[PDB]
């Protein structure tokens, strides 16, 4: 067997150290021997048939590239995607595993239009046209689409080429967060502390170096400081101010800086803007929250006569919008008051709902898959509910879907997460393909889940019939 | 949410028509019902089992 | 426990969180005294007294 | 009849009222714009004008949160009372189970 | 009947009645009035009508094979598979036109449930004396109902 | 015939009302009972050709505002809420100069004693 | 082969646990290459709940019979007793039955390899009957002394 | 037992620690299971788990589950000797040291 | 097939929900299915028209 | 997590036996696989496990072989020895398992069922809101807050 | 059919041998060129 | 100058041409665009790469078969 | 189709906490409220325990009423919408017709002349087109006209 | 006149064979199933017009019927009924509504 | 147009009486404006 | 049972007497039979 002959080739990029133990993929990803002339003197050394994906820069991505993949490194995604990333793309780069990307067709579009975001002041017309007037785009298509991930890769865009962006990657959390907080100083406004904190955050260190270079121009000079403390000066100043400060002092904190943050952002003309925000369908209705019964803020000396049921019987009271909230405010006057020509909006509709058909029982505590996403069941019109120009996403393609396909399992076998010596029990990859296409649908979301559900299949007798053949053609030559 | 079912007479609307509540009283003033007035508005539910 | 689980209905700025994530200590639990620090008090209760379980 | 109906609040019908007058009072508009003809918050069940009433409950918890009672006793219907039980099909005559009266 | 089995039977009825429907035929009748469910309920469905073309690959696929190969992919139906004898080509070989709106079914759930209650509640709201010229419509109608303790009784 | 859809909920289907008399153990009684109710309810239905005030009302299920609509939301009184913004800032810092945390309560929002 | 003329829709029949289920599958060839299997109007991945054990031997018919189910679009109604959801190993073997039934009944040399597999054989188990002289009321006895 | 919402826990988790940098778990994780997933090695001939013995007047099904109960209860993971163990082993599959992880990449150049 | 039947010829209207009979001529029978499942009630017969 | 009553553990030989009911069952097993990926680690065990139990239950209907009776014994001892392979197998599965979901809800700040371990922060084993006022193990009582293995900041 | 896919032997024949190959085997007979044959030969060179 | 919009080899110049034959024949489904052509000509010759290398990789994994 | 159970558990031999096996009212089945028929600890069957828990006719009707209540709930969250009176001259065309009672005839079309094959029951209408209909006095349009999208237009999703 | 089918009634009376009257698991295990059928069939006749012959030829059937044999007879005729506003006149509402209170 | 309608519409105490004619068709029949012959149909059960 | 000895499977019918004989085991993999046997006659001529 072609096994102790091979050696590791140098390593160039971290895709290229995610290579698991020879010994146990030899038998997924088969060897051969190739000959080349090595300086004059030809040499023949045994290679691997698969390899993963370049990893290469957005800047370097192509025409040619469309429908394939490419991998990103772990410190780019450590220094580009610190809010996070989707609610289920991440679940295919476990820690081994090296992350890829598909290089979606609109996903090419995409990077166009960020290309064109990095001097849009030379082409204000050519992107006026793109976006029909609109003031950005939203992206719908049936749930499970790569949706998420176009926003991810556009964050990777945006990052790449050094556009300071402002990343939202759950929604979850601001709409249907755990508690939400009225606003210090808006009057009829709410805010999501916990969200708040988490993504002053995140959103300073992910634009470190171009909110260095801001400055100030409509922001008090006398906002409180404690000592030790400097006046922030500096916008990044300012987002690192918002955040670092110690609880319950902190929800004020968060709650002055995300509007102050919003104002001055909204009060900048010259340098582009790109506003990333996955699940925006959560942000253009109401919010899980309730508003709070007029008897918690009356005040009430004896319980038992004071004229209030609050403590007898639950009641329902109309719900917040998501436009009434602090930071939505922000986005939603940039979106209809005009007078703002470098804000770019690129949002996502989140379609993740417990599944609801006529009757619905009471679900399984431990076998339930939708118990962690949320619940609307309201229907959704990214055309008639969203100012942006609507993108229509359908599940993949048969070329998408064998890219997606062929990466899934042979980086993950190549990593050290399949088979490997465990090869021979699996069906080969053109009927494993086919099964998946009539499984998943083509789904992308589909995909992963089925590639994981391959081992529990019973009804494949490829390997069996195969081995059979195999061993009759043996004994016939042992014979001969 | 809890809240008083309001009543707009035709004559009062720009243009009046047949009211549901006012069709309903002429249904019951038809076929002699009973209209419960302590039936709550929270508790409409199908029986799924047989519906 | 009714009182509080109901103000927390009432109160809003937390929607279903009460119930969907939330959880509240078993009914025996939620009866012990403001300051209990002992698992064995709800044992600890009057057994003369005919008041079903409420201390 | 359960659940029971509490008593009414004047500004919580909608956010808009809400605001006006338990958070602001600064709020230009009074209420949500509110359409000349009547509607109907609870649609399959007709309920008498002028009296305050809920609407099924959006929201799971106030469902196992309210006064809700339980069965108890023996079930009783308005017409299958006459029928002792399940097991004891009380039958007058023996007719078809899909048959018609026209 | 030697054409088709009991079910295949059963089931071209209602293809046929789905085929000759029309609404305005139901107000006499009760259960017949409703036609195959199927075929309504997936009509009703709104988002049927959007019928996806054949995709890219399967017509690239085809072009190599009938223009650059010069042999057309034949569909399954005309495949001579009988190695035995020669089979002739069936009428509806690739000529049944293929439409999301049609077949496969698929309807909503709301639509369905009202369908089917619908169809129940509606047993006994059939006017049976109608104007109608043929076997439906007469002046009375009897029906004698005879019962016995025997089926061949 | 709208109006007497709407008096006969069930009785009516597929364009044929349906009354089941089962009033009195006699036949004879019990057809003149349903003829009776049949002629009321045909009197009661026929309101609709005195006037538009007896035409049964259209059920619309109306939408709740679109989420373009919706966005406005965030710019009622913009200009007042932009220059109470700037006084409510004061206080809050204000405040905060004494307190180490500050709550709407104390800045904006009323909340009576008793 | 029996199959309508107009339409081209073959119909097969499955049944298993005897009574409990009882499927009818309806086959008609797609000439766009697009092929969709459907059970009571709905996915069938939404159906078995999205169970790759189940959904295995729905296709294993057409791989069987060495076709490709992108070229055919099969629909599927329930009859008998109807459960919400059918997401078991029965109602699957249920609707690998009907839809093998119908692939033969459209193709008649596809008889042979699915005979030869066991497809179209029909296995009569099916559940105990009730009886209230079991503990349970299916198998187990009562205590004795 | 594991439920979907862990899983999707388990998973914000890991996107955190890997945004983070933090890779100490990831490491713990891996040499434990390193330590614990090695393969059964193939028993001789004659290695084979008692059984209790029958008799048919009365079968004692108490001492018939005790007898199983106390026998796993003695056979602890600790004294499982058909599993190699150690670092006298060794495993031709699993990387041996964090160093040699992908995620210490810089280390391998040239 | 090719059986002599005079019918009466349909006429077809919009304003008309039901169909519309017509004078009784002289008609050829094109084919009839006998089959329920072929034509269900009302079973129809097809016919051909010899006067155009 | 959700289940906090004390429980009673059965032998791993009475997990095995369980065909395709519990312990092969396809949506714990994908879920553990899944478990298993997110960590990284690969899924030798489980797959091991797998590829016997899905050939376990293809061939579960037919009848044993026909055998001529071997007088050395030979055949019975290959199989008792197979039999004993692939069951410790299982166990090794099984011991991964309930290894991994026991860090894993450590790593989480998961609750467990009462009298149960995680070798971080819990070594004694956790109970918390049980019938018993003691841990019915060490025969010690508990406070009335359950405890606290981990911080309350998240 | 030599520029259509890739083709698979114990030999790995170069593009280059095989379309040298053809061309000096057109070259020894004496068929009529047509258009079409000498374009896609050009093609062939187009690229390599 | 980044990479040239045309098709680069034989297989990319031919299916080329087949979809512009297809787009001037105007069977349903053809994009009928210049761009979207080109994408669908990359996209097939490299699903073909892909099935010459699995073809190529299944021979010899064959070989490594156990029994 | 749904996931979850609808159907009690049968009463047997009491289930302890283990693998494929839990406690019959264990906070989990059935949401919390198994609550209301759980009978915690060791009960004396002589003189102890009430028995409409014990009873599955009654705790079968319980389960089913909580489960329609759950469907209540889930449809109400759905039925976004709210219905509107308006007196059949203001509508639009697709409304000027006559509309049968719910469960009564055969379910209608909207209008398949001109290719709408949707549910008349189940049609919503925005506030937008009938802002003026409902508004007659308002005046000036509280509710910004819907700004609708051209489908013709050269846009990004067309391959500029 | 053609004949249609009806569903017959089936009804399955289950119970104890034993007349041990202390074991009540024998009891429970002695348990029989015994049911009784009733079969019935449904003749439809369609006369273009009403005729009280064909009555009194159809009533004085079950004189004659076979043994063990009962006979429903259902009749649809067509009746002309008398619609009047003299004592049922279409008039405006009351000047005073009436509420739900009558 | 107005030929055929008044050839083809019959009055509703004109269809009563030519139904009653002929047909047997038993019950009332008005002939006053203000009353309306309603032609419905009635079905019960005996059984002896 | 009835305070006896309970009797062996060997005298308890056949568990699995209500399931056809092609069930058990499945056939399946009909579709490779041809082209093994292509592959055969391919390499037997090689
Ligand atoms: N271009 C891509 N590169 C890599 N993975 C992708 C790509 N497109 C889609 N996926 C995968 O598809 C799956 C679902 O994608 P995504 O998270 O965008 O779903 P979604 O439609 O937004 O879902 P939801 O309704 O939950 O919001 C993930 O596993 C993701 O990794
Ligand atoms: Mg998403």
């Amino acid at each position: 067997s072609l096994a102790a002959m091979y050696m590791r080739p140098p390593v160039t990029c971290y895709t290229d150290a995610c290579e698991a133990p020879v010994a146990m993929w030899d038998g997924a990803i088969p060897l051969k021997e190739t000959r080349k002339l090595k300086n004059g003197v030809p040499v023949r050394t045994v290679s691997r048939t698969y390899s993963h994906p370049p990893q290469l820069t957005p800047t370097q991505l192509s025409f040619n590239d469309i429908n394939s993949m490419y991998c990103v490194g772990n410190d780019e995604l450590i220094q580009f995607f610190p809010e996070g990333l989707g609610g289920r793309v991440f679940q295919t780069m476990p820690p081994g595993h090296p992350r890829g990307f598909l290089y979606r067709k609109e996903t090419h579009l995409l990077n166009l239009f960020v290309d064109k975001v990095q001097h849009w002041h030379t082409k204000r017309s050519v992107l006026s046209s793109l976006t029909n007037g609109r003031t950005g785009f939203i992206v719908d298509g049936p749930t499970g689409c790569g949706k998420s991930a176009l926003m991810c890769q556009v964050v990777h865009f945006a990052r790449s080429r050094n556009i300071v962006t402002l990343y939202v990657p759950d929604a979850k959390v601001w709409t249907h967060g755990e508690w939400c907080w009225p606003s210090t100083i808006l009057p009829g406004f709410f805010d999501a502390p916990d969200a708040a904190r988490s993504f002053l955050k995140y959103f300073a260190v992910a634009n470190r170096a171009t909110l260095t270079s801001w400055k100030l121009r409509c922001t008090p000079k006398d906002l409180p400081t404690e000592q030790g403390e400097r006046q922030p000066q500096n916008l990044y100043e300012l987002c690192e101010w918002g955040h670092r400060a110690v609880a319950p002092a902190s929800i004020d904190r968060q709650s002055v800086c995300v509007k102050f943050l919003m104002d001055e952002l909204s009060e900048e003309k010259k340098l582009p803007v790109v506003i990333v925000v996955d699940g925006w369908n959560l942000f253009s209705h109401e919010t899980h929250f309730r508003y709070p019964h007029p008897d918690f803020l009356r005040g009430l000396a004896s319980f038992n006569e004071s004229s209030t049921d609050i403590d007898l019987y639950p009641q329902e009271l109309p719900r917040i919008p998501a436009s009434r909230l602090s930071f939505v405010r922000g986005l939603n006057k940039m979106i209809l008051s005009g007078d703002d020509p470098n804000k770019f909006f690129i949002t996502c509709t989140t379609r993740d709902f417990k599944p609801f058909d006529g009757i619905s029982g009471f679900p399984n505590v431990e076998t339930d898959r939708f118990a962690n996403s949320l619940d609307e069941y309201a229907p959704y019109d990214p055309e008639k509910d969203s100012h942006f120009h609507p993108i229509q996403i359908g599940n993949f393609d048969e070329y998408e879907y064998r890219s997606f396909l062929r990466f899934l399992i042979n980086s993950g076998e190549l990593a050290g997460l399949g088979w490997g010596p465990l090869w021979h029990a699996s069906s080969d990859f053109e009927r494993k393909l086919y099964k998946i296409g009539f499984l998943s649908g083509r789904n992308p979301q589909g995909v992963v889940d089925h590639y994981h559900q391959e081992l529990v299949w019973r009804y494949d007798y490829q390997r069996t019939r195969q081995k059979q053949y195999l061993l009759k053609r043996r004994m016939e030559g042992m014979s001969r | 949410g809890v809240h008083r079912v309001g009543y707009t007479h035709p004559s009062t609307l720009p243009v009046p028509c047949a009211q549901r509540w006012d069709l309903r009283l002429a249904r019951a003033r038809i076929f002699q019902e009973y209209i419960e007035e302590k039936a709550p508005g929270a508790w409409q539910l199908e029986d799924e089992r047989s519906m | 426990h009714r009182p509080v689980k109901r103000l927390f209905c009432n109160i809003g700025l937390m929607g279903p969180q009460i119930t969907t994530k939330a959880r509240w200590k078993p009914y025996r639990f939620a009866t012990n005294p403001a300051g209990t620090s002992k698992a064995e008090r709800m044992y600890q209760r009057d057994k003369t007294v005919y008041t079903h379980g409420h201390n | 009849r359960f659940p029971p109906t509490p008593s009414e609040t004047p500004a919580t019908q909608d956010w808009m009222a809400y605001t006006a007058k338990y958070l602001d009072k600064q709020f230009t508009i009074s209420a949500e714009p509110a359409p000349v003809y009547n509607v109907n918050k609870l649609w399959p069940m007709q309920q008498i004008p002028g009296k305050v009433d809920q609407t099924p409950f959006e929201e799971d918890q106030t469902w196992l949160l309210h006064s809700i009672p339980v069965q108890q006793l023996e079930m009783h219907h308005h017409e299958k009372d006459l029928q002792d039980l399940p097991f004891i099909n009380h039958e007058q005559f023996p007719r078809s189970l899909e048959w018609n009266a026209p | 009947f030697n054409e088709f089995d009991a079910k295949g039977r059963e089931y071209v009825q209602y293809m046929r009645e789905f085929a000759r429907f029309d609404p305005r035929k139901s107000r006499g009748n009760g259960q017949k009035g409703f036609p195959f469910r199927d075929a309504y309920l997936t009509k009703m469905n709104e988002a049927n009508q959007k019928t996806p073309p054949p995709t890219l690959e399967t017509i690239m696929d085809r072009a190599v094979r009938e223009h650059h190969q010069h042999a057309r992919i034949l569909s399954p139906l005309e495949v001579q598979r009988d190695v035995g004898r020669l089979e002739p080509i069936p009428s509806y070989a690739g000529k049944i036109n293929a439409d999301r709106s049609v077949f496969p079914f698929q309807w909503k759930t709301e639509d369905w449930y009202e369908y089917e209650v619908a169809k129940v509640r509606n047993r006994r709201f059939v006017f049976e004396n109608t104007e109608e010229d043929g076997i439906r419509g007469s002046e009375v109608t009897y029906k004698i109902v005879l019962e016995g303790f025997w089926d061949h009784h | 015939e709208r109006r007497l859809r709407i008096l006969a909920q069930h009785r009516v289907g597929m364009g044929v009302l349906k009354l089941d008399a089962d009033k009195y153990e006699d036949q004879a009684d019990n057809v003149t009972f349903g003829t009776t109710k049949l002629s009321e309810l045909l009197a009661d239905a026929r309101k609709a050709q005195l006037g538009e005030e007896y035409w049964p009302s259209v059920e619309l299920k109306v939408r709740k505002p679109s989420g373009q609509s919706k966005a406005h939301y965030s710019l009622i009184d913009n200009e007042r809420i932009e220059k109470r913004s700037g006084e409510l800032y004061e206080k809050y810092r204000d405040a905060k100069k004494r307190s180490l945390f500050v709550t709407p309560m104390e800045t904006w929002l009323e909340v009576k004693g008793m | 082969a029996e199959v309508d003329p107009e339409t081209g829709i073959a119909v097969g029949r499955g049944c298993a646990d005897g009574e409990k289920y009882h499927f009818t599958a309806l086959l008609r060839e797609n000439r766009d290459h697009n092929g969709i299997i459907t059970v009571m109007g709905k996915p069938l991945s939404l159906v078995l709940d999205n169970k790759a054990w189940l959904m295995e031997m729905v296709l294993m018919p057409f791989d069987e019979a060495n076709l490709d189910y992108r070229d055919f679009d099969a629909h599927i109604v329930s009859e008998g007793h109807a459960m919400p959801s059918i997401a078991n190993e029965i109602a699957a073997f249920a609707l690998r039955m009907a839809v093998a039934n119908a692939l033969v009944k459209l193709i008649p040399l596809t008889r042979i390899p699915l005979k030869k597999s066991g497809l179209l054989s029909v296995d009569r188990r099916r559940e105990r009957g009730q009886f209230p002289g079991y503990l349970d009321g299916k198998k187990v006895k009562r205590r004795f002394a | 037992r594991l439920t979907y919402d862990h899983l999707d826990q388990l998973q914000q988790w890991t996107m955190r620690a890997t945004l983070d940098g933090r890779t100490e778990e990831f490491n713990r994780i891996r040499d434990l299971h390193r330590e614990w997933s090695q393969h059964p090695l193939m028993p001789v001939l004659g290695d084979v788990e008692p059984k209790f013995p029958l008799n048919l007047f009365k079968q004692n099904h108490r001492a018939k589950k005790r007898f199983l109960v106390r026998w796993h209860k003695a056979n602890t993971p600790a004294n499982w000797l058909w599993m190699p163990r150690g670092p006298t082993v060794v495993t031709p599959l699993h990387r041996t040291n964090p160093t040699q992880y992908p995620e210490n990449w810089k280390q391998m150049v040239q | 097939e090719g059986l002599p039947v005079r019918a009466r010829r349909p006429i077809f209207s919009s304003s008309a929900e039901q169909r519309i009979a017509g004078g009784p001529q002289r008609a050829v029978i094109i084919q009839y299915h006998h089959q329920p499942f072929f034509n269900p009630e009302p079973r129809l017969v097809k016919v051909a028209f010899q006067c155009d | 997590n959700t289940f906090l009553t004390s429980s009673v553990a059965t032998p791993p030989i009475s997990v095995i036996r369980t065909g395709p009911k519990w312990w092969a069952h396809p949506e714990r097993m994908v879920r553990q696989k899944l478990m298993y990926f997110t960590l990284g680690v690969d899924q030798l065990p489980l797959r091991r496990t797998a590829v016997i139990q899905r050939d376990l239950q293809r061939f579960h209907m037919c009848k044993p072989p026909p055998r001529v009776g071997d007088s050395t014994g030979y055949k019975r001892s290959r199989a008792a020895q197979l039999n004993t392979w692939y069951r410790r197998i299982q166990y090794q599965e099984y011991h991964m398992q309930h290894l991994f979901t026991r860090h894993v809800w450590g790593l989480l700040r998961v609750y467990p069922g009462n009298t149960t371990k995680i070798q971080g922060k819990a070594d004694d084993g956790y109970v918390g809101y049980d019938s018993v006022p003691f841990h019915r193990y060490n025969r010690a009582p508990l406070p009335f807050p359950a405890r606290e293995l981990y911080e309350r900041r998240k | 059919r030599m520029v259509d896919a890739d083709f698979d032997d114990q030999r790995p024949v170069s593009e280059r041998r095989l379309f040298l190959s053809l061309l000096t085997m057109i070259s020894y007979s004496g068929v009529l060129y047509t258009s079409d044959l000498m374009a896609q030969l050009m093609e062939m060179v187009k690229y390599s | 100058m980044q990479k040239l919009l045309s098709p680069r080899t034989a297989r990319h110049a031919r299916l080329f041409r087949l979809a512009g034959k297809l787009a001037d024949s105007g069977s349903p489904g053809v994009p009928k665009s210049d761009g979207e052509r080109l994408v669908w000509v990359n996209s097939h010759v490299r699903r073909d790469k892909d099935i010459s290398l699995s073809q190529e990789e299944e021979r010899i994994r064959e070989l490594m078969m156990p029994l | 189709v749904s996931t979850g159970e609808f159907d009690h558990p049968p009463f047997q031999f009491r289930q302890r906490h283990t693998f494929n096996t839990t406690p019959l009212h264990d906070a989990n089945r059935f949401g919390g409220r198994t609550a209301y028929l759980r009978e915690i600890g060791p009960v004396n069957i002589k003189k102890q325990g009430r028995r409409f828990k014990k009873d599955p006719r009654t705790v079968q009707f319980n389960v089913d009423v909580w489960c329609a209540q759950q469907t209540l709930r889930k449809r109400w969250k759905q039925r976004d919408w709210e219905v509107i009176e308006i007196p059949f001259r203001l509508v639009p065309r697709e409304q000027q017709r006559v509309i049968p009672e719910l469960y009564t005839d055969i379910p209608q079309m909207t209008d398949p002349a001109r290719n709408d094959f949707s549910n008349i029951r189940n049609k919503v209408y925005d506030r937008e087109e009938l802002q003026g209909v409902l508004f007659p006095a308002a005046g000036a349009m509280l509710y910004p006209p819907l700004q609708r999208v051209d489908k013709q237009a050269m846009t990004l999703d067309k391959y500029l | 006149p053609h004949v249609e089918k009806l569903e017959p009634w089936v009804r399955m009376a289950e119970f104890w064979t034993s007349s041990s009257d202390t074991s009540f698991t024998e009891l429970e295990m002695s348990t029989a199933h015994y049911e009784f059928r009733k079969f019935f069939r449904v003749i439809i006749c369609k006369l273009p017009f009403q005729s009280t012959e064909f009555e009194k030829r159809m009533y004085d059937i079950r004189h004659w019927l076979h043994r063990q044999t009962s006979c429903e007879f259902h009749t649809i005729y067509r009746r002309n009924v008398i619609h009047d506003s003299a004592v049922f006149p279409t008039e405006h509402d009351p000047a005073t509504p009436t509420t739900h209170e009558h | 147009m107005h030929i055929f309608i008044r050839l083809s519409y019959v009055p509703h105490a004109g269809a009563a009486t030519i139904a009653r004619l002929s047909r047997r068709r038993i019950g009332p029949i008005g002939l006053e404006p203000h009353q309306f012959n309603v032609p419905a149909e009635l079905g019960f059960v005996e059984q002896y | 049972r009835r305070g006896k000895p309970r009797p062996r499977a060997g005298m308890f019918p056949d568990k699995y007497r209500r399931v056809p004989m092609l069930l058990k085991p499945q056939q399946g993999g009909q579709q490779y039979f041809n082209h093994f046997l292509i592959r055969s006659t391919n390499d037997r001529l090689t």
